[PDB]
RNA sequence: GGUUGCGGCCAUAUCUACCAGAAAGCACCGUUUCCCGUCCGAUCAACUGUAGUUAAGCUGGUAAGAGCCUGACCGAGUAGUGUAGUGGGUGACCAUACGCGAAACUCAGGUGCUGCAAUCU
RNA sequence: GAAGACAUUGUCAGGUGGGGAGUUUGGCUGGGGCGGCACAUCUGUUAAACGAUAACGCAGAUGUCCUAAGGGGGGCUCAUGGAGAACAGAAAUCUCCAGUAGAACAAAAGGGUAAAAGCCCCCUUGAUUUUGAUUUUCAGUGUGAAUACAAACCAUGAAAGUGUGGCCUAUCGAUCCUUUAGUCCCUCGGAAUUUGAGGCUAGAGGUGCCAGAAAAGUUACCACAGGGAUAACUGGCUUGUGGCAGUCAAGCGUUCAUAGCGACAUUGCUUUUUGAUUCUUCGAUGUCGGCUCUUCCUAUCAUACCGAAGCAGAAUUCGGUAA
RNA sequence: UUGACAUUGUGAAGAGACAUAGUUUC
RNA sequence: GUGAUUUCUGCCCAGUGCUCUGAAUGUCAAAGUGAAGAAAUUCAACCAAGCGCGGGUAAACGGCGGGAGUAACUAUGACU
RNA sequence: GUCGAAUUUGGGUAUAGGGGCGAAAGACUAAUCGAACCAUCUAGUAGCUGGUUCCUGCCGAAGUUUCCCUCAGGAUAGCAGAAGCUCGUAUCAGUUUUAUGAGGUAAAGCGAAUGAUUAGAGGUUCCGGGGUCGAAAUGACCUUGACCUAUUCUCAAACUUUAAAUAUGUAAGAAGUCCUUGUUACUUAAUUGAACGUGGACAUUUGAAUGAAGAGCUUUUAGUGGGCCAUUUUUGGUAAGCAGAACUGGCGAUGCGGGAUGAACCGAACGUAGAGUUAAGGUGCCGGAAUACACGCUCAUCAGACACCACAAAAGGUGUUAG
RNA sequence: CACGGACCAAGGAGUCUAACGUCUAUGCGAGUGUUUGGGUGUAAAACCCAUACGCGUAAUGAAAGUGAACGUAGGUUGGGGCCUCGCAAGAGGUGCACAAUCGACCGAUCCUGAUGUCUUCGGAUGGAUUUGAGUAAGAGCAUAGCUGUUGGGACCCGAAAG
């Protein structure tokens, strides 16, 4: 089971994996349902937006910190400065996060 | 249960077919294996010599 | 079992010729060797520094590298269906200058003077190697040579 | 084999770095501690049921060992090794071979 | 031409027995203070070149000499061998065809050639 | 009533534990097994005058031994023999002559070697340090062993030089892991110091089935995949052995080789002996003996007819035609 | 099977140490 | 285990086993003890059963010799 | 066989698979037992055995190398296909010639070394032993030994001075030859050398033959890794249709003509066909083709009749032939 | 005188997938790859797209680390093609790819150790039979196919067993 010039190669199956074999043939219906629920949730929230007002916040390591990246939510600290405290704030779609 | 031990029967048969090469040849052969003594200072001397040409076509 | 170490088999090759052992003669020191030249191989055996391995004794090759003691042969061998290059570090005394160029260097030298003696004179000249022609006529003369005649002879013993 | 207890010899140490008087011993392997990280990979490896976990050699073959040399440069304190080919009596005590004399007794 | 010092090829230079060798050289040879080495100044070391000798070394010549070297249609185109046949022969083996080709033997001839340098009736 | 912080039980620790579990239990091979090692090697031969080349071919050898038996230098000449000298003899120690090596050089064998490579003495550690190239085995991988240089440091010798172990051709070992030497060099990943640990370079500890598993038997209670690559049985080649028959004729036979026989030799034949081989058959061609029954061979035991005789007769022996 | 630890508490006498007051351990 | 009756059931405990009011300063685990160390850790002493030592045991498993010589022919060998 | 009990036997009930039950056979446990039956893990693994589905065209093998718990298997190299690619009178060669090496086989040799071996002859002993003379003798004489000298018959895979044939290394030019004189840290006493150069001079008879459906080069991948046979060389074996090597050629993989038949011998290698001519082998008839020509020999109451090949020997004949 | 096969129909054996080597075709090219996802739709299609990510554009060390021009990006020899002269044969010029050879550049190893210094940090510079899957005017990325590779029931059918 060694021959030739070739690359040593390491495919892992040597399991019963063909009992674990996810084929998305789902992905059209998936986006499709996807889409479905955004309509749906877009009408149900009246004239809201989908989402939150999300921060700015410098992404961690050196790889990435060179970046500016969207945060979780605002911080105590900033949503005090902005004039609002974070119970409203949060009825008023933006995002807080106490971490 | 024994078998044939050796024999060169059929191997210039085969050594035959694509051909024995001759031994293939260069004008300039490596100096692999040369007196490192005097490599060292054939170096020096090439670089004389080709500063002493390039010189000649200043 | 089998016996194949280096110097196995070399019995009457590494052997010395008969009334010649001894000191090797000077000359065979005295020979000097330049990077390019063509020399033969052949083991002197009393001698076992330096020598070549059994395969080499009879071989030609060229020199590549000239050392204090000694000299580096370059010989082409074939294995398999291929030749490899090989290189033998030699002691002087397993070399011999090869005469195998002589005929050449001196048929060279020679072959310029024949084509100035040419050229200067009003050319003609014809200067390759011919075979061995077949003969030319001949009278061959009987005076003082009369052909004698032979038969074939009787069975006989002698014993 | 005896060999003799000093030797002046290459020694290649920054400062020395010329022949110099070396004393001369014999090497010995040296106890091994747990803690190698060997011992502690064989040491987890062993525990737990499922019995010897890794070979055990027993096809000895060989009756002797290829002795090796301490040397030790008296100037530069540094050492050196050096084996000796396979032998089966060895000593570094003296007894020099002597001259030509007669049997005893 | 001789001779010596250094040599190359390493018996045509070696071996055995005789004899001849001028001149120079070399040699043998005298000595034991000194360096030096020995059981022993025999070797080895030094000193003299004086006191002595061609006896030996050395060199050359002799010999139906031993050896060695060279040559030959001397043996022999023999032995052996590459290639051929639906050749012979129970076989063992052997002839033939196209090629290559010995060794011993026999006889004849020979017995160092020569480089560098110094020296010599 | 007993018993009593001991028994018991829980958790680790040592002993014991074929009652039980799981597994293993070499190879080449004129079948396999016992043996031996042709399994890693060396010398000579086989080997067919380059190289290569096989068999459980032939004669041997290797798992060591050496601080000198390594290195350098000087001196010297060995085996043997002859002729000589008190005790002294075949052999003691002293001398001269001859001596091409007839000796010696760890070891097998082959090669090599004479102002040496042998013997005696003097000085020594080059058997050292660094890292490449090369030759054999070859895949032009590894390992062993070896060659010639480079860059150091030394040994020896007046010096040229020689010396990188043993005059040459054999004398040996991966990955993991341990251990030591090296520099004081990298890392321990939040930062440091120090222990500890881990890396890098080079060695040792060993695999001899020697390119390198950790390993006991039994099965006739047996099982599977195969094999006519392989034994036992018919048959085939062979015919040593077995059996049978000749040639020569020294002898035997009172005398007389051959009436009948026949030594030393030597030519054969046979295929109801036994071996040797391994072609066919292991997805089957059912052993030995006997019984029954046919047919065939002749190297004829009897029966027909003969030739010989050491055939008087009777009896017998040898031979021919004869199955 | 054998030891240690835990289940494990209370007295008394005797040994055992800070090194001939009793905390502690057999 | 042996295998009705009758009769008998010998010698051997060195080995393998089994077994014991034996001995003991040889070996020997975890915990606990001590020493060193900044600690991780290293070293030491003590130390259970067992092992080793000593005893028992065959209707336990089993075992139960070899070489020379020697008596008035030879042979044989009570005897050595 | 036993038949009044260790008897036979219904039903109920218990014991369940490393389990039971066993007056013990590895017995029996639902036709299942040296470990039941059912399902699943499970399409268990298989170096082993079997099979593997259309046509035509072109090319076309191996049974060898090395390593492997390797010997019915792999990996590695080789042999094969495919794809091409860079170039092209170019370079190429299972050949010869010429020149120059290497080699220790065949033969040879042994009045040459080593080792074997038959015979005498002449020598030599203060000295190997007997014996005559003797008081002995290092006395004399015979005697037989060894040794020596010159001779003599015979031998070697592991002997050899000599030494082939076949086979084998290298060379036969432009990458050549000559003149001038630059570079360096190497090397020389030395601008000496060494190596690499600049500039200059000579073209296809430019440096033998023959051939060349060109030459070079790269990647990748199949099958194979049981081989067997013949001439010659050749080992073991009495031998073998036996076992093992060498070089070539074949068979295997291949039909066709011949050898009646037959893997391998002889001839000859294959597209579909016509005409012609041949090979090896044949031409009385079978059967295409002279019962052709020519000189001899042979007569067998078991004639002989074509290589491989399907067998015959010593010996003997007053058969006949020629010498 | 080895095995299978009495006969006939029908079924009946190199597959698909993950990751790969070589070759080839195609797109784009120092880049390349829209399809996790978003947008959109005549709705699993076709059409469109932001941020990342992957491979490539740098190597070498065990590592801390350092990191690719002396020079027309070098010299020499061969080199198709082109250019110049010539009527032609030829001569010279230039020479990409490719090949051979000698150098230079980057990392590792070893040596050298300048100007300097929180006197032990710093490591310039010039070197060496050492060494790398490197540099030296980029060649890759993607899709697709035949052949080949490994894991999978793995061309199909087959154990004794566990
Ligand atoms: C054989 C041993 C050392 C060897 C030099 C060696 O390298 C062995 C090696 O480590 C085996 C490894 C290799 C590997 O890559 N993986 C493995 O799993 C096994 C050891 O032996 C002894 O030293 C003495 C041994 C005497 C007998 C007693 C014990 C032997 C132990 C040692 C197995
Ligand atoms: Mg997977
Ligand atoms: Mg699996
Ligand atoms: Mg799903
Ligand atoms: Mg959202
Ligand atoms: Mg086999
Ligand atoms: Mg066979
Ligand atoms: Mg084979
Ligand atoms: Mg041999
Ligand atoms: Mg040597
Ligand atoms: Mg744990
Ligand atoms: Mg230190
Ligand atoms: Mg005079
Ligand atoms: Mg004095
Ligand atoms: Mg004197
Ligand atoms: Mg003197
Ligand atoms: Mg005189
Ligand atoms: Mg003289
Ligand atoms: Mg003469
Ligand atoms: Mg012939
Ligand atoms: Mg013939
Ligand atoms: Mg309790
Ligand atoms: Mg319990
Ligand atoms: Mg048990
Ligand atoms: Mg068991
Ligand atoms: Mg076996
Ligand atoms: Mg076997
Ligand atoms: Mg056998
Ligand atoms: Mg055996
Ligand atoms: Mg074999
Ligand atoms: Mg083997
Ligand atoms: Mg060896
Ligand atoms: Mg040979
Ligand atoms: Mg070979
Ligand atoms: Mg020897
Ligand atoms: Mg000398
Ligand atoms: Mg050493
Ligand atoms: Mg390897
Ligand atoms: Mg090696
Ligand atoms: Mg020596
Ligand atoms: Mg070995
Ligand atoms: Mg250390
Ligand atoms: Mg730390
Ligand atoms: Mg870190
Ligand atoms: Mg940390
Ligand atoms: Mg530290
Ligand atoms: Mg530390
Ligand atoms: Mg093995
Ligand atoms: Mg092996
Ligand atoms: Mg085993
Ligand atoms: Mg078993
Ligand atoms: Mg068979
Ligand atoms: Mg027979
Ligand atoms: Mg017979
Ligand atoms: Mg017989
Ligand atoms: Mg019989
Ligand atoms: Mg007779
Ligand atoms: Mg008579
Ligand atoms: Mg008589
Ligand atoms: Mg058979
Ligand atoms: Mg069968
Ligand atoms: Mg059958
Ligand atoms: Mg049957
Ligand atoms: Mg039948
Ligand atoms: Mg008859
Ligand atoms: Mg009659
Ligand atoms: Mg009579
Ligand atoms: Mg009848
Ligand atoms: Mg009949
Ligand atoms: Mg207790
Ligand atoms: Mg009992
Ligand atoms: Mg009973
Ligand atoms: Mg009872
Ligand atoms: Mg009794
Ligand atoms: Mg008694
Ligand atoms: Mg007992
Ligand atoms: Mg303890
Ligand atoms: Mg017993
Ligand atoms: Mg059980
Ligand atoms: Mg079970
Ligand atoms: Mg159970
Ligand atoms: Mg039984
Ligand atoms: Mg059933
Ligand atoms: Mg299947
Ligand atoms: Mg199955
Ligand atoms: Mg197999
Ligand atoms: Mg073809
Ligand atoms: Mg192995
Ligand atoms: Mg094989
Ligand atoms: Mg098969
Ligand atoms: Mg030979
Ligand atoms: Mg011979
Ligand atoms: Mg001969
Ligand atoms: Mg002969
Ligand atoms: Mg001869
Ligand atoms: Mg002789
Ligand atoms: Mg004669
Ligand atoms: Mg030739
Ligand atoms: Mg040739
Ligand atoms: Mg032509
Ligand atoms: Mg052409
Ligand atoms: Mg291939
Ligand atoms: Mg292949
Ligand atoms: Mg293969
Ligand atoms: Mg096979
Ligand atoms: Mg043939
Ligand atoms: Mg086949
Ligand atoms: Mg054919
Ligand atoms: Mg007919
Ligand atoms: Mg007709
Ligand atoms: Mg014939
Ligand atoms: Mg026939
Ligand atoms: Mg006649
Ligand atoms: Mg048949
Ligand atoms: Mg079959
Ligand atoms: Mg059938
Ligand atoms: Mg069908
Ligand atoms: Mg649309
Ligand atoms: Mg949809
Ligand atoms: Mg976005
Ligand atoms: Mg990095
Ligand atoms: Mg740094
Ligand atoms: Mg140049
Ligand atoms: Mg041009
Ligand atoms: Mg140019
Ligand atoms: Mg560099
Ligand atoms: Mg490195
Ligand atoms: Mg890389
Ligand atoms: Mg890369
Ligand atoms: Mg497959
Ligand atoms: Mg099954
Ligand atoms: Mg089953
Ligand atoms: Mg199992």
């Amino acid at each position: 089971a060694i021959s030739k010039n070739l690359p040593i190669l390491k495919n892992h199956f040597r399991k019963h994996w063909q009992e674990r074999v996810k084929v998305h043939f789902d992905q059209a219906g998936k986006k499709v349902s996807r889409r479905n629920a955004r309509a749906t949730r877009a009408a149900k929230i009246a004239p809201r937006p989908l989402d939150l007002l999300r921060p700015v916040v410098r992404a961690p390591t050196v790889k990435y910190n060179r970046k500016v990246r969207a945060g979780r939510g605002f911080t105590l600290a900033e949503v005090k400065a902005a004039g609002l405290t974070a119970a409203y704030a949060r009825t008023i779609g933006i995002a807080v996060d106490h971490r | 249960a024994k078998s044939k031990n050796h024999t060169a029967h059929n191997q210039t048969r085969k050594a035959h077919r694509n051909g024995i090469k001759k031994p293939k040849t260069y004008k300039y052969p490596s100096l692999k294996g040369v007196d490192p003594k005097f490599r060292r200072n054939h170096k020096h001397a090439l670089h004389g010599t080709a500063k002493a040409l390039a010189a000649a076509k200043k | 079992g089998k016996s194949h170490g280096y110097r196995s088999r070399t019995r009457y090759m590494f052997q010395r010729d008969f009334r010649k052992h001894g000191a090797v003669h000077l000359s065979t020191y005295l020979k000097v060797y330049k990077v390019g030249d063509i020399v033969d191989i052949k083991a002197n055996g009393s001698i076992q520094k330096g020598m070549p391995h059994k395969f080499y004794q009879g071989k030609t090759g060229v020199v590549y590298n000239v050392t204090k003691s000694s000299v580096g042969v370059i010989i082409n061998k074939m294995v398999g269906n291929r030749y490899l290059e090989k290189r033998l570090n030699l002691r002087v005394e397993h070399i011999k200058h090869s005469k195998c160029r002589q005929e050449f260097l001196e048929r060279v030298k020679a072959n310029a003077a024949k084509r100035a003696e040419a050229k200067a004179q009003g050319v003609a000249v014809q200067l390759k190697r011919q075979p061995a022609q077949p003969r030319e006529s001949r009278i061959v003369s009987t005076e003082g040579n009369v052909p004698q005649t032979l038969a074939p002879v009787p069975y006989e013993t002698f014993i | 084999v005896n060999v003799p207890k000093t030797r002046k010899t290459y020694c290649k140490g920054k400062t020395c770095r010329k022949h110099t008087q070396h004393k001369v011993t014999q090497y010995k392997a040296g106890k091994a501690s747990l803690f190698a990280q060997g011992k502690r990979r064989y040491d987890r490896k062993q525990s737990g049921f499922g019995g010897q976990t890794k070979p055990v050699f027993h096809k000895k073959a060989k009756t002797t060992k290829k002795v090796v040399l301490r040397l030790e440069c008296v100037k530069c304190k540094t050492r050196a090794q050096l084996t000796l080919k396979r032998c089966k009596h060895f000593e570094l005590g003296g007894e020099k071979k002597q001259k030509g004399q007669a049997l005893q007794f």
